[PDB]
């Protein structure tokens, strides 16, 4: 993680239930294995294509 | 000069026409998106009226 003036506002069990949530969801992710694509998903869906 | 059965004469293909080479080079959705009036009104129908 990072954060502006390394000012995490919440604390450190918060932060680690965040985290803990995060990895939960990509395990969870690549247990049906769609990890990849998802996590090359990123530099192209701030562009929104018209159909 | 005036111009006689202006709009009975005014072919909705020849509107087709005249968007799909004006829009040449566009994207396809756009071209999609102003190509439908002209296809819809080539397959128009005219209500009669009250009878
Ligand atoms: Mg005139
Ligand atoms: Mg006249």
């Amino acid at each position: 993680e990072m954060a502006t003036k390394a000012d995490y506002t919440l604390d450190e069990e918060s932060r680690a239930r965040i985290k803990t949530r995060l990895f939960t969801i990509r395990q969870e992710m690549a247990s049906r294995g769609l990890w990849d694509s998802f996590r090359q998903s990123e530099r192209g869906e701030e562009t929104i294509e018209e159909r | 000069g005036d111009n006689t059965k202006w709009n009975e004469n005014q072919n909705p293909r020849m509107f087709l026409a005249m968007i799909t080479y004006i829009t040449r080079n566009q994207p396809e959705w756009f071209r999609n998106v102003l190509s439908i009036a002209p296809i819809m009104f080539s397959n128009k129908m005219a209500r009669l009226g009250k009878g």
